[PDB]
């Protein structure tokens, strides 16, 4: 299996844990939920 | 520190400031902290030849060992190191032109660091029962 | 109406309900060192900032005025709590803490200066322990900025950038001393904050004023006193769970922390310059181009301060009006019972008490609450004898044992019609129920 | 952070091709021969095989270039059972 | 704003430039329901918005409290009621 | 505009707070109108 | 183009700051108007 997908210059939210590993990320312009996650700089935004 | 991998030498905060580094030559790790910065709060009375100085939230040992030594008398008040005022917090005043915060006043006769008590209960000796 | 009578649900039983109301009377005294915020210690930036002249002096002057208004407001609130308070010097709150089966000990801290700062009540302790950034919280947080701790407290980053919250002129310990004094002034002679009479009698007369006969109140005094102390306990237990007053207190601290964090974040904005760091500009560019980049940072940071100061002026106007309302509630709900219906909270307001809270006052409003009701046929007036008109005072005329009787409008207890519970008229109105055989 | 990242919600294409003896000429045309543009993100299965219970790692080699002729450099990333040989040379690439 | 009308509403120009008035959380129809409820609560049992007594008696006791004898005030009941409803009509006509 | 940083985030945050105050105020006015209001189920628009 | 567009950005951002300051001030007056209205509902309509 050799899965490939195109790269492009994109803004991502990157979450680093207490040991410096990137545990989660968000492609900000990929969806409306991704847009709220990036706006609030949070993986799980507050109810609103 | 244990978070530096073989290719990493700089620790950054979310704002992009350098906050730590692994020295390339010795492999020793250090946290970087901002040098102290702040203000002096000077209480002045028109009839006085000098100022009472409050270094808010600083202990006098810190002021004398890390900011500037001085000839003026000093003590650690609740608000921070106080210079050129006598520690008289057991005394109180009902009016205060030099309100320092948290119920403390600077009073000028020397300057005195004193409690500000603008209101009291009118007491009576009558029976409670 | 059937004949001259209408159907009305009159209460047959009641309880006392307690309702909290946090009123913000103060806010964190934010101070900004404008040139330390805009330029930190870069001499090239301070040289340029000096050419803007009075801009930083204006920022400092407006915040000094706003903070002077907060200080003046806190003194006026403290004066209002202490106004008219006269206490017996024999009062010792370690012994003297319940009266007439009503328990005040959770509302009363130690009285007098010999106990030090411990004049905070158990109820105030239970409220201040849920808010980290009280006046003492800020002092302790700033005391740790030079303690050498590895923790990067955001308040230390803010204060090194010239953003620091100063303590209020009166400590929250002094304000809890004043709410303590204002509270014991209601429960012991001379009752200087309870209209000059025993607290249980003031509660009784206030419930009677709602149209409850005195007979049921003075026989149920134990039930009323326990209902009052259970109402107070329900208020205290209500802080152990999601609460709108506790949330309102925390929103004061959270909105201040958010505004200060937002202001600190403006130091990282580039404002179209090559970098937000003055060190990076001064380590890349010569004086003529560095000046062009530093001037963008100066304009952006001064604009940010002007926006913050304008918002701070607007927000403290709301704090001044909030403090004015709190003072009005101390005077018209706590020290006296002003004849204003929903001013002292909702429903049948009996009486109100006050306690200190971070940046404000917690009012406890006690209200008469109907538990159960009886549907009854009432007459709003009677026409009697020589066509003399009578109207019921705070009540209704009722047919009981097929005889005309009176009942209070807030408690069903038929009692005989008399000049004590009647308003007379020399002529009766149309539609008043004809009752020729009455009196 | 702004960087060279995949589009979230886009499709990955499995371009790996396993043959035994015959090679199809269609395997060497679009859509397999692909436009590189800014770049690509690859997720690659390490096909762990066994010979006399000894583990061996195999996966598809990727070539990146322009015309794939010796007048130009072709980047080749090839696995050798735990060794990843990466070269960029003026290779005479085969037709197939 | 999505309509084909030649008359461009200035509000459509504002909203396409990002300036837009959002509706309040409670509709004015709901607030009108609350003012209607607060109004009928004054005229019918249990008169919970009129001190627990008939509206006309509350009017009479309020006028009496100004220092008007109850005698003239309870014989003139229809004159007082028509003066009250004429005052209300004068308010409605005032909006014309 | 993205190189100006949080300027638009602050404009949105202040208007959201101001609009939240209007919403909270409208609820408090409606609560005040409805406070203590008790009506008979027998009330009808066409007869009363 | 960046030099001309940055002048438009500073002008339009200054206009938004002025508008936001105006709106903060106006809503404070609306809150005090609502407080007076609630006081008149309680002290003039529901009671005298
Ligand atoms: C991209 C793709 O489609 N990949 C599949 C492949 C091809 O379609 C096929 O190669 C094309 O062929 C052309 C171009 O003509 O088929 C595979 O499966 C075969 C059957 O289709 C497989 O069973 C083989 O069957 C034999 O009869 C024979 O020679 O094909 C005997 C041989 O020993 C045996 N190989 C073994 C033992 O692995 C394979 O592998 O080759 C599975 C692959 O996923
Ligand atoms: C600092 O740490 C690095 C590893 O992160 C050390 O580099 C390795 O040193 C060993 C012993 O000489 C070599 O076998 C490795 O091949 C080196 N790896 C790399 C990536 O260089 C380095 O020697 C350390 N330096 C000090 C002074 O402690
Ligand atoms: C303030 O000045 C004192 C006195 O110079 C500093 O004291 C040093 O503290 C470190 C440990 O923190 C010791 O290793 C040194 O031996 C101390 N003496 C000297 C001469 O360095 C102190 O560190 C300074 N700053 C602070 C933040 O306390
Ligand atoms: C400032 O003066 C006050 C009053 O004398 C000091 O507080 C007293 O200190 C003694 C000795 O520590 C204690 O026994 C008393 O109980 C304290 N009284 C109170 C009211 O706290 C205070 O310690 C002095 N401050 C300094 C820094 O010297
Ligand atoms: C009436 O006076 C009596 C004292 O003669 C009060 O009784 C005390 O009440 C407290 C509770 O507040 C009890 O803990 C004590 O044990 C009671 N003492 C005695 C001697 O009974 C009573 O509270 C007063 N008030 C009322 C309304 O009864
Ligand atoms: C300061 O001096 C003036 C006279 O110049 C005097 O009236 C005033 O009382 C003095 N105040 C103090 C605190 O000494
Ligand atoms: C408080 O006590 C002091 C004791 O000297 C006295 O001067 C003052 O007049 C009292 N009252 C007030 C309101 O300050
Ligand atoms: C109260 O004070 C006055 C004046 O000193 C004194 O005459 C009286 O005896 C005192 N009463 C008590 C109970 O101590
Ligand atoms: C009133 O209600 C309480 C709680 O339900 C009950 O304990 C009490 O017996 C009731 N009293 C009367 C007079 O109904
Ligand atoms: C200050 O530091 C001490 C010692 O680390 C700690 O016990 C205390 O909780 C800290 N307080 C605050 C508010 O940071």
């Amino acid at each position: 299996q050799y899965w490939v997908t195109p790269l492009s210059k994109r803004q991502y939210l990157l979450k680093f844990d207490n040991r410096g590993v990137i545990t989660n990320a968000v492609d900000c312009s990929s969806s409306f939920f991704s847009e709220i996650q990036c706006k609030t700089k949070s993986l799980l935004p507050n109810t609103g | 520190a244990v978070y530096y991998n073989s290719w990493q030498n700089l620790l950054y905060d979310s704002n992009g400031n350098i906050i730590g580094f692994k020295d390339f030559v010795t492999n020793k790790t250090y946290n970087i902290f901002p040098c102290y910065a702040g203000r002096v709060s000077a209480a002045f009375h028109q009839n006085a030849s000098s100022l009472a100085l409050l270094y808010r939230n600083l202990k006098c040992s810190y002021v004398l060992n890390n900011i500037s030594l001085t000839t003026q008398p000093y003590f650690d008040s609740y608000l921070g190191c106080v210079f050129n005022a006598d520690n008289l917090t057991d005394y109180s005043v009902s009016s205060c032109a030099l309100r320092m915060g948290s119920g403390f006043c600077v009073d000028y006769n020397s300057y005195r660091f004193v409690t500000f008590e603008p209101f009291n209960v009118s007491f009576v000796n009558d029976s409670i029962e | 109406s059937v004949g001259g009578l209408y159907e009305i649900k009159i209460p047959t039983n009641f309880t006392i309900v307690g309702q909290e109301e946090f009123i913000q009377t103060n806010s964190p005294k934010v101070t900004i060192d404008c040139s330390l915020f805009v330029c930190s210690n870069y001499a090239a930036c301070h040289d340029l900032l000096s050419e803007y002249g009075t801009f930083c002096d204006n920022i400092n002057s407006i915040l000094d005025e706003v903070n002077g208004l907060l200080d003046t407001t806190q003194l006026h609130v403290a004066d209002t709590l202490m106004q008219g308070v006269t206490l017996s010097s024999n009062l010792n709150t370690n012994l003297h803490f319940d009266v007439d089966n009503i328990n005040f000990k959770s509302l009363v801290g130690c009285l007098g200066p010999h106990c030090g700062s411990s004049s905070r009540s158990f109820f105030e302790d239970l409220l201040f322990d849920k808010v980290k950034l009280s006046d003492v919280g800020f002092v302790e947080a700033y005391n740790n900025c030079t303690g050498g701790s590895e923790i990067r407290d955001l308040l230390c980053v803010q204060s090194f950038n010239g953003i620091k919250v100063l303590p209020p002129i009166l400590s929250e310990s002094q304000i809890s001393g004043y709410t303590t004094a204002a509270t014991v002034a209601a429960m012991f002679p001379p009752w200087s904050a309870a209209a000059g009479i025993p607290f249980s009698l003031n509660v009784q007369y206030r419930i009677n004023g709602l149209g409850v006969t005195m007979d049921v109140l003075n026989k149920n005094q134990k039930l009323i006193a326990t209902a009052f102390n259970n109402a107070l306990l329900s208020i205290q237990n209500g802080f152990s769970a999601p609460n709108s007053a506790l949330a309102k207190i925390q929103s004061v601290v959270n909105s201040n922390a958010q505004a200060l964090n937002s202001l600190l974040q403006q130091l990282f904005n580039k404002f179209g310059a090559i970098s937000s760091s003055l060190q990076e500009i001064l380590s890349r560019l010569d004086p003529p181009e560095a000046q062009v980049q530093i001037d963008r940072l100066i304009n952006g940071r001064l604009t940010a301060l002007n926006a913050y100061v304008s918002q701070q002026l607007s927000d403290i106007s709301l704090v001044k009006f909030g403090a004015a309302l709190a003072m009005e509630k101390v005077n018209e709900c706590v020290k006296s019972q002003s004849p204003r219906i929903n001013f002292c909270g909702n429903g049948n307001h009996i009486l109100s008490l006050v306690q200190n809270a971070p940046y404000g006052l917690l009012f406890m409003h006690f209200s008469y609450k109907p538990i159960s009701f009886k549907t009854v046929l009432v007459s709003p007036g009677l026409c009697i004898s020589g066509d003399v008109g009578i109207a019921p005072k705070q009540g209704y005329f009722i047919k009981h044992n097929d005889h005309w009787m009176f009942t209070g409008s807030s408690y069903y207890y038929p009692e005989p019609i008399s000049d004590k519970n009647v308003v007379f008229m020399n002529t009766c109105s149309v539609n008043f129920t004809k009752a020729p055989l009455v009196y | 952070f702004t960087g060279y990242f995949p589009k979230s919600g886009a499709n990955f294409r499995d371009l790996s091709l396993k043959g035994t003896t015959y090679l199809s000429t269609l395997w060497y045309q679009k859509p397999f021969l692909s436009d590189f543009n800014n770049g690509i993100f690859s997720r690659v299965k390490n096909t762990k095989l066994y010979v006399n219970k000894t583990l061996y790692s195999e996966f598809s080699t990727i070539v990146i270039g322009s015309v794939f002729i010796n007048n130009s450099y072709t980047i080749v990333v090839q696995p050798h059972n735990g060794v990843l040989e990466i070269t960029a040379c003026q290779y005479t690439m085969c037709e197939y």
